[PDB]
Formats: structure tokens, C-alpha cells, sequence
RNA sequence: CCUGAUCAGGCGAUGUGUGCU
């Protein structure tokens, strides 16, 4: 449901889903043209040093 | 099918023989980067062109990479495994098109890509024009004073330039002075090459008195040797080919009137013609024109030869930096 | 022949297209400074001439438009203020845009 | 330069070498196209 | 001079006042 899980995972192990339609994909890119997700991420589990408890 | 493209390509003023469907399928690329141009999304542009019916169209890229940037032309393997592996990595792959748009503003982007495309073409003619000679004996007129380079301005419309290191030292030139020379090289600059010359060669003084000597063509005298240190001071010894002619009289003309002449050529040059016989000792002896020679003593096997005079002729046969002496000798 | 109040000029960057409408007529409320357009009208200059590259490309698109000059009213040069009120006026025979 | 300015009337023979041509219509400039 | 990419496009007299020195 939130955007960091789905930059956890690469776009490519996105593709790797029927999930994913043909539109779906063109929204993929069209979303992370913003330069804000699915730049093939990876974190620990959720949270970076500024997503720290405070 | 409107056929407007069908008259369009047949205009046919400059591009006749220039290629047709080429210049035809670049203002398509030309108009598609302006399509391109309009929208924010940042896809790369492909036009597609037909040669019969002369109608065209627009088709978008999606340029199978390993990367992300570029998003709208973004393709991977893993998403090439729905389209089962059958793209590589590193392709354009297109799979999307576009339709049209009116767009003064791109209309003027267009005029602008097509002005470029025409001086591309312009410059590639060119080159052609160079393709069919490479490298020849040519006089041009320089037009533009650049720092240690000098451009110049030829016929049907080419160009070249003259570099410092490959001109005279002292003698420097200046726009409405006509300069001949050797061009040797087409080195590819940014946006096309331009050509290059060497007016300092003993080609050119060598091609200056064939195109001045009458016997020079008819093979009444032969030109054995041509040696020139550039500019400052030149000595070739040539013969009569079996005539009881003389050479120097003939490749003189009148009063120095051909090598006066065409030492104008190499800018000043002090040139000496100079005898030739038989054997290499008369030959080498009256090549150490103008000089008088006593004796010269030379070696069957390994070619070295020694030569002795009067101090009143040493000073005349040394020559200042050995021009006399390695001219005699190369 | 007679002159639009269109947006689309050419020979000038998105600098100064960038406070009008897709009508043509600046937005009411726009903080504007000396050297701006608040107006965007493009003239026919007349054909007069045409040459081979503007053929092929009248070839290409079709438009007829093409020899266009701009007139486009533009800023006193050091004025400034925030345009509070447009009036337009059309006679008859003229069609209306969304903005009249 | 020049050292003094003279005055005179002008015949007309000098009149005609002033000149480059002769103005022979009331046309002021073409219509359509900007030229004279 | 100003505007945009070496190219293109933009330079009034009279009269009436009125107000300042």
C-alpha cells in the first residue's frame, strides 16, 4: 500500500508478475518519472535514519 | 497518400544528386524531434517514412536498456520475458506511436531542425566535393585572419585553411593575397571537416616549375632532384635529357622570368638551379652549383663522398644551417 | 487579412508565454514587471516571398498560415503592478472565445 | 577638410548633374507588397 | 538599443491644452 515497499523490490522483480498490466506499466514508469519511487530501492525492512521512531 | 512529399523530394535544385530518400527521411526525423520537442514527457522520436505513396508517420521509441533513467524509453529483460526473452540488451525497440499536432511553435522548431539538416547536407557535399580529388596543387584567396591560421575561400563554394606551423616564418600573410598549395588532410572537426594545406613542401615548388617549364612536360630536360629549405634558400639540380639544351636556360625563361617568378610561389624563396651530368662525381659537382669544385673523392661501396675547396668557395658550399650542403646531399 | 489574439507565437521562449491563458490574455491577479506580454497578437505580414525550404516544409505540415509577424502588446518598459481588470470588446460577425 | 562654405544660384545644367533620374508619376508605394 | 534562436523582427509632425520653474 505505500510506495517504499514498492521500491524495496527492484521494478524489474515487478515485472516478474502478471499483476502488472499493460497500462499498469506506462503508470509505473509515468509515476516514477517524478523521482520518487520505483528507483530500485532497498531498505532494511521499512525505515531509513530520518524514519527513526521521533 | 497526399502526395506532397511526392513533388517535395523532386524540387530537385541541390539535392538531385545528393540523396533524395535520405534528406527526405532526416526532415522526417527532423519534424518528429520537434514533436518530440512539444510534449513534457522526454521519449526519443521516430518517423517513419514511405518513398510511394510519400505519406508519412510518427512512431515512438521504448529503447530496451539495463537502466531506469530515460522513463518513457525504458525497457529491461525481466520485462522483456513477457515478450519471452525476445529482446536484447541495448535495443531501440519501439512499441508506441503519436499522431499530430498543429503548433506554430513547433512549426518554427522545425523550419530550425530543417535548416540544420540542410547545412549537414551542405557540409557532406562538400566532402564530396573533396572525395573526388583528395589532395592536389590549388590556389585559394584568404578571407578571415584567425590567430596562427588563416582561412581561405576556393571555388564552388569550398573552403580551406592554411596552418602557421605549415607556414613561412617570416612571411605572413594578409586577406586579398592569393596563396597555392598542397592539400595533405581532411582531419573531421565538430560539425564536418574543413580542408587543410601545406604551402611549404618542395612539391609545390616542384609542381610550380612543371606547370612554368614547357620542357618540364615534353621530357626535353628531367628534374633530378628538388631540394628547398622553405622560404629561406633551395637548390635542384636537373639535366637535359640528351638535347644539348640548356636547362637552366629553359627553366629560366627570360631574365629569371619563370623561377623569379615562381620563387613568388613559395613567398621569397632564394633558388638555385644547378647542373647534372653522367657519372654521380660531375653530377654531384656541378649539383654544389654555385660553387667551384677542385676534387671529389667517393666510395664504391658505402655511399660517402668527400669534397675540398678554396675558403672564398668553403664559404659559398657550407651554407648557413648546411642548406647547400644537405640540399647536395638529399 | 485579419489578426488573431492567439497563444502561440513564434520567436519567444516559455519566459514570456507564461502568465497568459490558452486564450491569450494575461491572468487577472499577476504580478507583472517592465518587459513582459500581457497580450499575444500575431499578424499575416504577407506571403511575398516564399523559398525552397519553406516550401517543402509547407509541403510537410500543410499549414497556410506561415509568414506570420507579431504585434503582441507588451509592457510599458519599467512599469509594473498586478492587472486588476480586462475589458474586451468584439463587433458583430465575430465569434466569441471562452474568455468574452 | 574644408575651408569655406560659398553660395550661388544654380542653373540648370547643375541641377540636372545633382540629379540620378527623372520622377515622372504621382505613385506614392505599392499595396500588398511593401516597395515602391 | 530591445526580443529569440551568425539569422529574424521592432525608430513621426502639428494643434490643443494643462502643469512645473
Amino acid at each position: 500500500h505505500y510506495i517504499g515497499d514498492l521500491v524495496q523490490r527492484t521494478e524489474v522483480e515487478l515485472l516478474k508478475t502478471p499483476n502488472l498490466g499493460k497500462k499498469s506499466l506506462t503508470e509505473i514508469k509515468d509515476v516514477l518519472a517524478s523521482r520518487g519511487l520505483s528507483l530500485g530501492m532497498r531498505l532494511e525492512n521499512w525505515p531509513p535514519a530520518s524514519i527513526a521512531d521521533e | 497518400m497526399n502526395k506532397e512529399i511526392l513533388a517535395v523530394v523532386e524540387a530537385v535544385s541541390n539535392e538531385k544528386a545528393l540523396p533524395r530518400e535520405k534528406i527526405f527521411e532526416a526532415l522526417e526525423s527532423a519534424l518528429a524531434t520537434a514533436t518530440k520537442k512539444k510534449y513534457e514527457q522526454e521519449i526519443d522520436v521516430r518517423v517513419q517514412i514511405d518513398r510511394k505513396s510519400g505519406d508519412f508517420d510518427t512512431f515512438r521509441r521504448w529503447l530496451v536498456v539495463d537502466e531506469v533513467t530515460q522513463p518513457t524509453k525504458e525497457i529491461t529483460l525481466e520485462a522483456a520475458r513477457y515478450e519471452d526473452e525476445s529482446l536484447n540488451l541495448g535495443d531501440y525497440v519501439e512499441d508506441q506511436i503519436e499522431s499530430v499536432t498543429f503548433d506554430r511553435i513547433t512549426t518554427q522548431t522545425a523550419k530550425q531542425v530543417i535548416v540544420q539538416k540542410v547545412r549537414e547536407a551542405e557540409r557532406a557535399m562538400v566532402v564530396d566535393q573533396f572525395r573526388e580529388h583528395e589532395g592536389e596543387i590549388i590556389t585559394g584567396v584568404v578571407k578571415k585572419v584567425n590567430r596562427d591560421n588563416i582561412s581561405l575561400d576556393l571555388g564552388n563554394n569550398a573552403e580551406a585553411v592554411i596552418l602557421r606551423e605549415d607556414m613561412l616564418p617570416r612571411e605572413n600573410f594578409r586577406p586579398g593575397d592569393r596563396v597555392r598549395g598542397v592539400l595533405y588532410s581532411v582531419r573531421p572537426e565538430a560539425r564536418g571537416a574543413q580542408l587543410f594545406v601545406t604551402r611549404s613542401k618542395p612539391e609545390m615548388l616542384i609542381e610550380l616549375f612543371r606547370i612554368e617549364v614547357p620542357e618540364i612536360g615534353e621530357e626535353v630536360i628531367e628534374i633530378k632532384a628538388a631540394a628547398r629549405d622553405p622560404g629561406s634558400r633551395a637548390k635542384i639540380a636537373v639535366k637535359t635529357n640528351d638535347k644539348r639544351i640548356d636547362p637552366v636556360g629553359a627553366c629560366v625563361g627570360m631574365r629569371g622570368a619563370r623561377v623569379q617568378a615562381v620563387s613568388t610561389e613559395l613567398g621569397g624563396e632564394r633558388i638555385d638551379i644547378v647542373l647534372w651530368d653522367d657519372n654521380p662525381a660531375q653530377f654531384v659537382i656541378n649539383a654544389m652549383a654555385p660553387a667551384d669544385v677542385a676534387s671529389i673523392v667517393v666510395d664504391e661501396d658505402k655511399h660517402t663522398m668527400d669534397i675540398a675547396v678554396e675558403a672564398g668557395n668553403l664559404a659559398q658550399a657550407i651554407g648557413r644551417n648546411g642548406q647547400n650542403v644537405r640540399l647536395a646531399s638529399q | 487579412g485579419p489578426e488573431e489574439i492567439t497563444a502561440d507565437i513564434p520567436n519567444v521562449g516559455e519566459a514570456a508565454l507564461s502568465k497568459l491563458d490558452e486564450s491569450g490574455i494575461v491572468y487577472i491577479g499577476a504580478e507583472v514587471t517592465g518587459g513582459d506580454i500581457l497580450v499575444g497578437k500575431v499578424t499575416p505580414k504577407g506571403e511575398t516571398q516564399l523559398t525552397p525550404e519553406e516550401k517543402l516544409l509547407r509541403a510537410i505540415f500543410g499549414e497556410k498560415a506561415s509568414d506570420v509577424k507579431d504585434s503582441s502588446l507588451r509592457v510599458p518598459n519599467g512599469v509594473s503592478g498586478t492587472v486588476i481588470d480586462v475589458q474586451v470588446f468584439t463587433r458583430d460577425g465575430v465569434e466569441k472565445d471562452k474568455r468574452a | 577638410e574644408f575651408d569655406a562654405i560659398k553660395i550661388a544660384l544654380a542653373s540648370p545644367d547643375m541641377i540636372r548633374s545633382w540629379s540620378f533620374g527623372e520622377v515622372k508619376k504621382p505613385e506614392t508605394i505599392n499595396y500588398r507588397t511593401f516597395k515602391p
